[PDB]
């Protein structure tokens, strides 16, 4: 698998390639690996399928839990340190599971975590089989000047090279920017497949 | 006549301290709430009579989810624990099976809990009562919770130190389907009639759903409106 | 004489709280049940004075399986919960054996959970009495139950306000195989002869089972041609 | 004088709960056994009135094993949660010792556990009185069972409303090596000259066993010839 | 052994082969791998016998308590979730197992679920032995405008591969097609030998 | 003055439950014993006044061990369950040590076990006393219990409602030193003397051990020939 | 060791050999391995001596419970079903064993009962080391139209191929048929000779 | 009328115990707070009057974070208990989630602690009051709390002695937005007017806290120039 | 090690060596592997040392307590079903021992029980290390008409034959002869010598 999340100006995208498996043997041509978690954050899944959607029912609950007992958003390091105690209250039975939450509160974030809980701030990452792939192009060709066009069009350019360059990713690519003033938007696969076609990347 | 002390079945068959628990909620705060067309709504009255309180602040119609909401009358501290019981539980259908499919459920295990006080000694019961309002699967529903863990399912309903006279004038003039519009007039018409003893209402505190979206709760100038 | 507080024994020998109790179910609403040739009926009284009230949606013949159904009466939280202790029995007897092969032990066990508390101090008994009625593999079954956890077997029962008057009308005129249209015919006779003391009946809740197939819940409309 | 509350001891020496449990019992049902020349007999009164009980389902003679019976007396309640331990003692001593050799250590732990709520607080005495009956390796045992947990062993004993008629009956007409057919006609004189105070007995319910062979329970038909 | 699972317009078939062992030595020519789990839904196994039935057993009665409880039937999502809890509680004693539920709440679905617990949609899917020839003959043949009859023809084939390639499976096919209206129905015997004389694949 | 209810102390320093334990010990069978030249003997009065009582069966002289035994009086359901508790306790000792070396250490653990009820609250003392026969390493020894776990050691004791006639008779009439015959015979006067108020004795039942061999209970003829 | 069950028209044949080892080294000549489990249903054993006597003691002990408080014989199912959630309650400190539960209530069952608490139906069934010898004669000259006589011929036949082609059974056979109408018999060992002598299978 | 031992419900709906921990804080110290134009403080009357007091080092004013303080009245045994539950809270949340986000969730897990021990028997309520000042995510917040675990949210409130006079002062002459300096010259003026019935008030003990920065306790020194 | 029992018509014989090792080098030239367990019945011991004494120990303190609270003796099948209970409650922390109990009630047994419970009649048994050659004269010069004191002498040869011929076992036999007539008797070792001498297997 792979994933990738990437900050910007004013807001922060992140996408997912959606072929899981489950065997050697790819077993199901669209799964889903992208979680809006709250109405300001979103979560990736790169690990073992039911520990992570575990995590993600986990996180889905608390969260809203969270906002109603409160009645605002949790920050993104509230939730990112929440999981990273979650995480590591069990190590020795652990989740084999690399994750990877970004959002905005006042300033957008887009935290790693690995599965014995560390977090830790970045500006762009990406967790899963073919993440080193995604890290190079991302190191060529990253700029933090980049407008939400470019920085989507970079996003589907980095997993459009892992899905050429990696077995275990595949599948349709879904993509969802999260920004402050319109919320949390999954873009249509229309537009993703528009954007591809633009870009000359299909085949 | 037999113990007053703690709840225990008397000679007539009633059970003392559950009364005494419905007293109790008669001595608190009105509220009320009715189905309309599409959804359902729930008013309660303010209990602000200082300047000095926080007014929007204070908030007796809480939600449980972002689909099932609560206002409460009471006593308001065991209001609030049994309210934040209500939150946890709604949270773990959610882990559970996935989604809030049935709002009856949650009033269930609820009223459950208020079972359990009503049945044991060492421990009074709950004096405290809900309505619960919401849609699921099943659409609009509206409920409310006794003292004993008694539910009813309501098309309107009250609770609080107004009951008998807003459930009177309920029970006259409620029409079943209603746009949302007349259906808060309705329900102010009702709250105003009870509450118009101390001659002034104030702002009340309103909130609504229609089926297909989620919560939302007026501010105090959309109420003023309708006021 | 002795404590009328909590469950001890009396001069006279008299369980004095496991009395109150039965005092308290004789306080509730009516409902009976009786065998037909091939199956069995239950039928309740509605309690229904309001028009808020849900009216369909408040069932007090409710199902504990497929196979086994229950109508109850007494206080309506102890109702409730100890009709929920059944459903989930029954379900652990068809987790472990793979079917409900006796009706008799699903009541036995309810039975004896309400035994416990008439036996234990720090807790009243369960004020509530249930009917049970279904088909098992000995075939159709009709059950009673009691705040002490006493069961007794029955062609033909009642319960609630309308208790004896019921049961007097049963045990002059009751048959024992009779064809389920005579059979709900007489039951609702039955439910009248009481209950016709406030000079109104209402339309009743009323379900049966035939030995072969699941259960059917009639609807408003059924039930108003043998009204 | 102290307490009629709960089990303590009097200045008289006496255990207040243990007496009034004691005449719970005397309120019962009456039912009597004896031993015959190679096996022991069971009969019990049985407490039909009206016409709608289930005549030949509801057994006061129950079975504990295919070796041991007992037939009870007092509250109803207590009489079944007291025979369900019992039954899966002997299934205990089935699992560890590989079968029933002491029909009198099955009497003794059902003992001990009436014996432990005459002993502690927080739990009234069982209600109850039960005769147990079979062949053992030793041969035929009659026991007894009080509230407080006493045992003996008769040759022939009774249990219930007519204690003490049949037991003076017993006491003088008893012989003590008998068949079976004039040993249960001798049983029904007896629950006669006690119960035909109401001028009717009804057909009794009555098993037997000879040494050698299991359990026979009669049917309908067979009674009412001695009768 | 060999399962099958298909989402068609409006109705899901499934259907397994009947062989189980149990030992290498094929020791029970009949037996039992689909289960009707509801009135509406139902599952099939793939994986050891007596994990598998125990799974079962428990998931009929949580259902049936579902449906006295809440008097409606469950979504085939909730089900799936219930599922992934119940296998995810206990991974460290696992249950050795592959899970496949389909059924028709609103819209038809057919979930696979693994061994960890890992709940995915698709619109076909197999578990067992002989899973990839059937996994081959149906991405080669299906198409979603099929008729329930076409449908039923494509899974007869698909298991007629599967039991002539692999040891494993074997024996009496059996068939349950499950729709809206009429419900869940299983194919009597004869129909299916009708089928099978029909496509010409016995000998 | 205070509390005739539970155990604690009053003004007077008495603990008056223990007291009423006493007195219920007082209401029992008479029983006694006594050491001879190379052993000791148990005599217990037969409760029997029914002839359906199977005579023989009920014993009160019961064994703990094949060197120790007991003899019991007051409450017999506490009688037996104390019983077993010993019975269990010198089998621990069997188990841990080997052997039962000391017997006083077996009197004592019971002891302490009545203590323990003597001690707390939320529940009442064992209402019965017991003496203890048998020889150990030491040798013949002879001891008592009481209601508050109080032990004493004695050549020659009594329990029971001849508790006083008895201790008056073998304060006046006991030789340390006796051969078996005649200390059996000087026990039936003790128990004749006192027993002999309703002017009958009966066969009593007896046991005795010598220091190097195991238990002897006699049987029914031979008693006759000392009576 | 060996076993064998065969469901016939209306009653139900099982038997087994009597040679218990508990060593190499045969050591007990004459055994137990059969054992009526209630009035209309038995058992046989094919495992570890001691796990499966307390499991026939267990069994016998629950079928009496259960025939007192309900005053009925338990269905084959039913038993079946119990004794595979009780094997399957606990595996990971397993019964080393194979079950083979046999009987009749309305209609005749055998069922087979491994390790792990597969419960399955079929019409003949056999376990031990024997087994797949008499599942070969089984196969070869099995009909359902058999009397009761013309089975526990098949029967005797079966068990006699398994002592003359493996090492761990032998011993005296015994033999026990059990039908709805005259209820559980076991045949003497003199008739069991007298069929011996007459198929020619003694040496 | 019942209960005036322990927290039952009354005839009239009221719960004893709490309101007589209600009256046992109106015996305590006066202690008050409001929020001014960017922050809250928080004035404590000292309760000095031994020359033998170490002044300085009482502090009623006690820190939970370094961004929540809180003042206390009542039973101060009872205080210094609660207190310090509610700085392990606080830690807690910062172990948990990362910081202290908002302040309202802190006063309600204490008011949960309190409505326990309003809740159950075998304990009296928690005899104390406290209000609770700080900034969190949302600004300035200001709460109270009560011995039924009551929480309301103020601009400026009281507790203590002083309660009602207090509160009077501060009902008629409190400006929403204000400078620190007129703020703390303002709650002089009303713990003076309300403590100046001895005729005298001292130096009390004050603390403030703006937006952006932590917690300041006043000195000795400073004080006196308000005074 | 080595024991041996024999049934025979109205009596039962055991008998074992005396020489206790404990390690490699022989330690105890004079052990005692055979005990009386209660009137009528006694049992012997072939396994690890602390682990025999401990169930020695129990088990006659259970039966003694047994004969106290029900003034009859156990039954021989009752307590090796108890012994196999005791011994199957814990079979994963096991005990290292071969049992073997016998005794009359109404009429002689001895019965077998493994390390794992295994229970199992018979009409002789033998367990220890030179337990195989025993079971060899056993088979070649058992005779059920025999007599006590040919029943002894048997005996006597059986285990002068397993002394001879094993390096585990030796030391000075005991017999103890038990009957429903005398009750149990151990035999002196002046007559144990004498049928020695008499026999003429001395050196």
């Amino acid at each position: 698998t792979t994933t990738v999340g990437i900050t910007l100006k004013d807001a922060v995208i992140m996408a997912t390639e959606r072929r899981v498996t489950m065997e050697n043997f790819i077993m199901h041509k669209n799964g889903k690996k992208l979680f809006q978690i709250d109405t300001y954050t979103g979560m990736t899944i790169a690990g073992l399928v039911g520990d992570a959607q575990v995590l993600v029912r986990y996180m889905k609950a608390e969260l809203e839990l969270y906002r109603l007992q409160r009645r605002v958003n949790m920050p993104i390091e509230a939730v990112a340190t929440l999981l990273s105690n979650m995480l590591n209250q069990v190590k020795y039975m652990p989740y084999m599971v690399q994750l990877l939450v970004g959002g905005i509160d006042t300033a957008p974030h887009v935290f790693s975590i690995d599965a014995a809980g560390g977090s830790v701030e970045d500006i762009y990452a990406s967790t899963g089989s073919g993440s080193p792939f995604v890290y190079g192009v991302l190191e060529s060709q990253y700029s933090e000047k980049m407008t939400v066009d470019e920085g989507v069009d970079l996003v589907i350019r980095a997993i459009s090279a892992a899905k050429q360059r990696d077995s275990a990713s595949g599948g349709m690519i879904d993509v969802a920017v999260i920004t402050r003033k319109d919320g949390y938007v999954q873009l249509p696969t229309d537009q993703i497949e528009s954007r591809i076609r633009k870009l000359g990347l299909i085949l | 006549a037999y113990d007053r002390a703690i709840t225990v079945f008397s000679p007539d068959g009633r059970l003392f301290q559950v009364e005494y628990a419905r007293e109790a909620v008669k001595k608190g705060s009105t509220a009320l709430g009715m189905k309309f067309a599409n959804g359902v709504l729930l008013i309660s009255d303010k209990k602000v009579r200082s300047r000095l309180i926080e007014q929007n602040s204070i908030e007796a119609i809480q939600l449980i989810d972002d689909y099932v909401a609560a206002v409460t009358s009471g006593l308001v501290a065991d209001a609030r624990v049994l309210v934040d019981f209500a939150r946890i539980s709604a949270q773990q259908e959610k882990v559970t099976y996935g989604s809030l499919v049935n709002i009856e459920n949650l009033v269930k295990r609820v009223a459950d809990q208020m079972q359990q006080y009503t049945q044991y000694g060492g421990v009074r019961p709950y004096g405290v009562s809900l309505i619960f309002a919401g849609i699921d699967q099943i659409g609009p529903r509206l409920f409310d919770c006794d003292p004993a863990g008694t539910i009813n399912e309501y098309k309107a309903t009250a609770i609080g130190s107004g009951k008998d006279a807003v459930v009177s004038f309920l029970e006259r003039e409620y029409k079943e389907n209603l746009p949302e519009k007349e259906a808060v007039t309705l329900g102010i018409k009702a709250l105003k009639s009870s509450l118009e003893e101390g001659e002034e209402l104030k702002a009340p505190e309103i909130a609504s759903i229609t089926v297909g979206n989620k919560y939302r709760i007026y501010d105090q100038e959309e109420v003023k409106k309708f006021l």
